[PDB]
């Protein structure tokens, strides 16, 4: 049969190094591409993690389905607002440049 | 009786019952390592939580992030504080961060012991501190 | 009554006991084809063979070329012919398929380089009929066999339809016109009363080592099995020969497996010598639990004990390498530290001899059928069987060898399960019931339930164990014996005055103990009168007033022109026991050993001849 | 004289009312055993013979005794009494588990949960059992050694924060491993089947590698190894 719940675990684990690779790849070599990359991985590993926590904690058909379609709201006006500063303004990396020396 | 009628009536039996759940986190002994799993999910929370409030304020407020930068600069901002700030933000990332790796490294089915347990706590904790006041001053 | 309502429950079987003998005999009868029931007052996988730790004996010849007739031998010989050979052809013909069918249920036996069940050296088990030298039959799960053999057997279980009744309390069997109709408990968990009815009822109890003060059984092996026989009028045979098992710590009473002597260890006396040596040259260190501990017992009398009050010996393993003790003992490397606080691989574990076996139990036929005594003749008690060590099919006799309980338990669990299947067929005509059946025992349980006496369950019982302790032990005198019997025999009437204090129908521990207090106590009286009555000295009981093995001839010199004794003369015969419940008065009489085997072109007998190692 | 305080959990299902609460016994140490089930024998026999526990073996190898004492889950009969007398036993009924009376609890759900991953052999072909003897090198037989000695006491389990939260669908450490037993078991035919069986988001995936159940183990087992063993197995068998 199908081995869902085995991928989504590799899955996790993946992003997981992913994300993991990035934060020194942004620090050495900051730009355009580095920024969405990381918006990716860090709302995406970020929606599977609040997603075990919330397979976790909250107990019942009705409030489990509702929960995990309010994550994925969240998460998607998490993209697309990172993905919007990214166009529209200065990019995570060059904010969190800018926010440190202040 | 098959596996799954037994379950059924175990909670049959005691949910529609006067039998009281006998205490657990109320009298569990703490340990460095369930002490640590709390935290890694806390911080995962706050960490998201964070990053969720970027990318929505920068589709809901006005204003650039210079409009915002500006906006604190001007906020009479104590050295003794931006760094505080500064800190408090690299600290659970940091602790986050290193705790990953170790649970990564679990995954792969290493250091699974309760001696290499308390170790790699330790060091993980360490390395934590180290990068956390080592960031809050670059 | 009528304050306990009663539910009814009905099945074509039903086993009384999870253990391995049970167990076996449970999932064998659904394997079968039969709706079969399996009442048990512990959680299967608490029952007590899990403590054993030795193995299971069988010919496989896996170490060396073997030869199941002479495990025959072996059997009969250490049982010193009070066991009946056909039971003893029966088993030990068996107990090859009997083996290899847990290994192929998924028994994780120890392996030898071929990849066969590996097997190790035991108590007197030789070659060629005690000619050919040590035997290596012990097959084991390296220092935890009967753990896993329980759950593994327990396991195989889960795939069956076997309806089990887990913490309930066998309190009588449902009997009618001499013939059993099932059994009547109480379910623990609500304290309700059940008449559980089948056409069959398989009996597994376990032994009753708790009748004593220090004994290596757990806490649960109180007898209960033996009890109800006893309480229907039936006999039980041979309660006095009760085995001692010469490795015991001097604390708790806890095991430390005899495979440790056939592994390599050793006993030391306190002035350092291998007495077992002294009292038996050939076998020394390995050889009948009855005469090896009855050496140490002795030696602490000479005054040679090892500790400070020098009541106990010195066994040792420490020359063993470290590896060995490690793949073969290491469960008692563990308890060994944890109960006496040791380093097995450089320090000699604090044995004593403690209570640990009971040969007697409930009479049985080959075929697991109990019997009970007629006009000096064998009856068959229809629908009633047992097995296991609340079982005298008597294979053990006078005298268990060792690692053969754990084969017993396999063998006529599955005898059992096919004398049913054999003679009759799942859906079968299910005996009526009187609708007061079990009444006796309901009331009964009431009564001890709200007892408002003066002596405490536990006062009581310790007087009964501390009694059996220093009136039949390891040695025994007619003196000694009858003021243990009038000792014992006024303990029984203080059952009257006991005092409980717990009276709620959820888990009444208090209840139950004290239902266990009566039953140890059955066992006790025919434990300790059958002994003052035997005037001889055979297996484990030894008589000082009576040094001698008395049989029907002298088998010691010829036998032609020697006159035989009459039955009633010679004592090669089974001890029968009943008692009056309501005045615990022992009244006995006995029956021949059966020396015919199953096939004596297949498998010769035995004749007695001398007993030593 | 020596007298050890001793706390311990307590309630009464016919007792109408009763609500759980902490009664505390006295003890001389020096008329009892070294064991905490020594002392609970004691003041079961002398003291208060309405205190009920499960016991049997007292020798550690039965698994009866498990209980929470000192806020860890072991067995009774070999974890050994405080001699500071200035400090107080405290005895718990296992972790978030339904008491039926004083420190006994509900194990129903665990064995039912055992039962659900058929721990046995299982061979496609089963024709020609009970015949010969199984071959197994020594080495495929090491690969069991720390797994096949669980002796079901449910310390693990009933010690896991995801069991306390889904106990009813996450088959917790002691099953998980019993499981592991049988998938490595050179013997056994149905690995495959085995790890499907896992294939949803609570039977194995609610551990979180939180490690309490290696950290309470009373017969020093590993089952959060194991259940990490799984996992891999889980993401790299193929079909
Ligand atoms: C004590 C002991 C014995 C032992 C051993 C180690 C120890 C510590 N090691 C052995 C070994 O290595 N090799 C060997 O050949 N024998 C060894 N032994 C002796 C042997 O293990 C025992 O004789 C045998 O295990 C007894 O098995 P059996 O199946 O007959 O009995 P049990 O496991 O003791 O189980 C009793 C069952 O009956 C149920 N029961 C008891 N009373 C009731 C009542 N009243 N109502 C309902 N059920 C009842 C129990 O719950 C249990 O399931
Ligand atoms: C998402 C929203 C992010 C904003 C929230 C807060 C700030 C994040 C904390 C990270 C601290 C990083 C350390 C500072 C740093 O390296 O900047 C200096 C360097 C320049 O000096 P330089 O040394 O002169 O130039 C570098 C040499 N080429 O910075 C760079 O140019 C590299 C920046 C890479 C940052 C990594 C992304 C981290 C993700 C933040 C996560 C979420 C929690 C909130
Ligand atoms: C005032 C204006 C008047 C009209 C406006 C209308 C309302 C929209 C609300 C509908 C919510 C439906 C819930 C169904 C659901 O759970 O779908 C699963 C899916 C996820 O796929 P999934 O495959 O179950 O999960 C994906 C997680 N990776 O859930 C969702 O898509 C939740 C969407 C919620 C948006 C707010
Ligand atoms: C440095 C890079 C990171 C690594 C290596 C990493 C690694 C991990 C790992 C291995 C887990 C799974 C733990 C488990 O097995 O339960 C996890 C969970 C999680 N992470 Fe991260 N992470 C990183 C960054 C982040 C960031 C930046 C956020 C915030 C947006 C975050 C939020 C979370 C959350 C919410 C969880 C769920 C924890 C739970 O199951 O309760 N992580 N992370
Ligand atoms: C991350 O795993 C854990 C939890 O989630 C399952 C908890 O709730 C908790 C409990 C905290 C409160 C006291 C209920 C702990 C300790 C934990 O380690
Ligand atoms: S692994 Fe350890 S604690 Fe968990 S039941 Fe098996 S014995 Fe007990
Ligand atoms: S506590 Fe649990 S969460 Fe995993 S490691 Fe042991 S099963
Ligand atoms: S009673 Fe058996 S393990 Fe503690």
């Amino acid at each position: 049969s199908s081995k869902a719940a085995s991928l989504h675990w590799t899955g996790e684990r993946v992003v997981s190094v992913l994300l993991l690779g990035l934060l020194p790849a942004a620090y050495l070599n900051p730009c355009s591409a580095m920024d969405y990359s990381l918006a990716a991985a860090l709302t995406l590993h970020g929606h599977w993690g609040i997603g075990q926590v919330v397979t976790d904690y909250v107990r019942g058909d009705a409030l489990q389905k509702a929960a995990k379609a309010g994550l994925l709201a969240l998460s998607a006006f998490t993209f697309a607002g990172l993905c919007y500063f990214n166009y529209h303004d200065v990019g995570i990396c060059k904010a969190v440049a800018m926010l440190w020396k202040l | 009786t098959t596996a799954k009628e037994e379950m059924e009536r175990f909670w049959n039996k005691n949910l529609g019952s006067n039998r009281p759940l006998s205490p657990h986190i109320t009298i569990y002994r703490w340990s460095l390592p369930m002490a640590m799993s709390i935290c890694h999910r806390g911080t995962g929370i706050a960490l998201s939580a964070g990053v969720s409030l970027f990318g929505l304020s920068a589709l809901l407020l006005p204003g650039n992030f210079e409009s915002h930068l500006e906006l604190v600069k001007s906020l009479c901002l104590g050295p003794t504080l931006i760094y505080t700030a500064k800190f408090g933000i690299v600290f659970p990332l940091m602790y986050h961060t290193w705790n990953g790796i170790r649970h990564l490294i679990w995954d792969l089915g290493k250091g699974l012991t309760i001696p290499q347990l308390t170790q790699s706590g330790v060091v993980v904790l360490i390395l934590t501190v180290l990068s956390s006041v080592g960031l809050a001053a670059m | 009554s009528t304050q306990y309502p009663v539910v009814d429950h009905e099945f074509d079987a039903v086993v009384v006991g999870a253990g391995g003998a049970g167990l076996r005999a449970a999932f064998g009868l659904s394997e079968a084809g039969f709706n079969t029931a399996c009442v048990t007052k512990l959680f299967p996988t608490r029952s007590h063979t899990v403590a054993a730790q030795g193995g299971i004996n069988a010919a496989l010849g896996n170490m060396e070329e073997d030869n199941w007739r002479w495990h025959f031998y072996d059997t009969v010989k250490g049982s010193d012919w009070l066991g009946d050979q056909d039971a003893i052809h029966y088993m030990t013909e068996q107990a090859p398929a009997s083996v290899v069918e847990l290994e192929n249920y998924g028994m994780p036996f120890s392996r030898t380089e071929d990849g066969k069940i590996y097997q190790r050296a035991f108590g007197g088990q030789s070659l060629k009929f005690g000619k050919g030298g040590q035997a290596h039959r012990c097959c084991c799960v390296a220092d935890r066999t009967g753990h896993s053999l329980l759950h593994t057997l327990y396991g195989r279980s889960l795939r069956y339809d076997t309806s089990y009744f887990v913490e309930y309390f066998a309190l009588d069997l449902l009997m009618e016109n001499g013939e059993c109709r099932g059994v009547i408990a109480l379910c623990i968990e609500d304290g309700s009363i059940h008449r559980i009815r089948a056409r069959n009822t398989v009996v597994a109890t376990g032994g009753y080592g708790r009748t004593y003060f220090s004994c290596t059984s757990a806490h649960t092996s109180t007898g209960d099995g033996t009890a109800m026989v006893t309480r229907a009028g039936l006999p039980c045979q041979d309660l006095e020969f009760v085995q001692f098992h010469p490795t015991g710590i001097y604390g708790a009473g806890c095991l430390i497996t005899e495979g440790c002597r056939g592994e390599g260890g050793i006993l030391i006396n306190s002035q350092g010598e291998r007495f077992m040596e002294r009292y038996a040259p050939v076998a020394k260190d390995l050889a009948s639990r009855d005469v090896v501990s009855r050496s140490m017992t002795l030696e602490i009398r000479e005054g040679r004990g090892c500790g400070p009050e020098k009541d106990h010996v010195y066994l040792q393993l420490h020359h063993l390498p470290p590896e060995q003790l490690a793949v073969r003992l290491p469960g008692i490397s563990e308890t060994a530290m944890i109960f006496a606080g040791v380093d097995v691989t450089k320090e000699p574990i604090p044995v004593l001899p403690t209570v640990h076996y009971n040969m007697g139990g409930i009479p049985t036929n080959y075929k697991g059928q109990v019997l009970r005594h007629v006009n000096g003749q064998d009856q068959v008690v229809p629908g009633l069987y047992a097995c296991g060590e609340a079982a005298c099919a008597s294979v053990h006799g006078a005298n268990r060898l060792g690692a053969n309980s754990l084969l017993d338990l396999v063998v006529f669990g599955r005898a059992c399960a096919l004398s049913i299947a054999e003679s009759c067929r799942p859906g079968d005509k299910v005996p009526s019931i009187k609708p007061n059946a079990g009444e006796e025992s309901v009331m009964n349980l009431d009564k001890l339930r709200f007892a408002n006496g003066t002596i405490r369950t536990s006062e009581l019982r310790l007087s009964m164990q501390k009694s059996m302790q220093s009136h039949a032990a390891v040695f025994r005198v007619g003196s000694v014996l009858q003021e243990g019997c009038e000792k014992i025999l006024r303990l029984y009437g203080d059952l009257q005055h006991l005092k409980t204090f717990d009276r709620g129908m959820v888990w009444n521990t208090d209840l139950v103990e004290t239902l266990e207090l009566q039953n140890l106590m059955l066992c006790a009286l025919q434990t300790i009168y059958g002994a003052e009555a035997r005037k001889e000295s055979r297996g484990a009981h030894a008589r000082e007033d009576f040094k001698e093995r008395v049989d029907e001839y002298d088998y010691s010199k010829p036998i032609q022109g020697q006159q035989k004794k009459p039955f009633q003369e010679h004592w090669r015969k089974h001890t029968l026991s009943y008692v009056d419940v309501k005045t615990g008065k022992v009244s006995l009489e006995y029956r021949p050993v059966i020396d015919k085997t199953l096939n004596e072109a297949d498998c010769a007998t035995v004749p007695p001849a001398i007993r030593s190692y | 004289p020596r007298i050890k305080k001793f706390a311990i959990y307590r309630w009464d299902p016919d007792k109408t009312g009763d609500k759980p609460h902490m009664q505390t016994y006295e003890i001389d140490l020096n008329n009892c055993g070294p064991m905490v089930l020594d002392a609970l024998i004691k003041i079961k026999n002398e003291i208060d013979s309405t205190l009920t526990f499960r016991r049997s073996c007292r020798e550690g190898i039965c698994g009866s005794c498990a209980m929470n004492i000192n806020g860890g889950n072991t067995l009774a009969c070999t974890r050994r009494i405080d001699t500071n007398l200035d400090k107080v036993s405290k005895i718990y009924p296992l972790p978030h588990m339904y008491v039926i009376k004083d420190l006994v609890p509900d194990l129903s759900n665990f064995y039912a949960q055992y039962k659900s991953i058929e721990p046995y052999l299982k061979k496609k072909d089963e024709s020609q059992e009970g015949k010969q003897q199984y071959l197994q090198s020594i080495e495929e037989r090491e690969k069991l050694d720390g797994l096949y000695e669980c002796i079901l006491c449910a310390c693990c389990s009933t010690s896991c924060p995801s069991y306390w939260w889904n106990g009813d669908k996450y088959l917790g450490p002691a099953v998980l491993m019993q499981a592991y037993r049988w998938m490595i078991d050179s013997r056994d035919d149905f690995t495959e089947e085995r790890l499907a069986k896992l294939q949803d988001p609570f039977s194995l995936y609610r551990c979180h590698t939180i490690m309490n159940c290696t950290g309470t183990c009373p017969k020093g087992l590993n089952p959060g190894k194991a259940i990490a063993e799984i996992k891999k197995m889980m993401a790299t068998y193929k079909e």
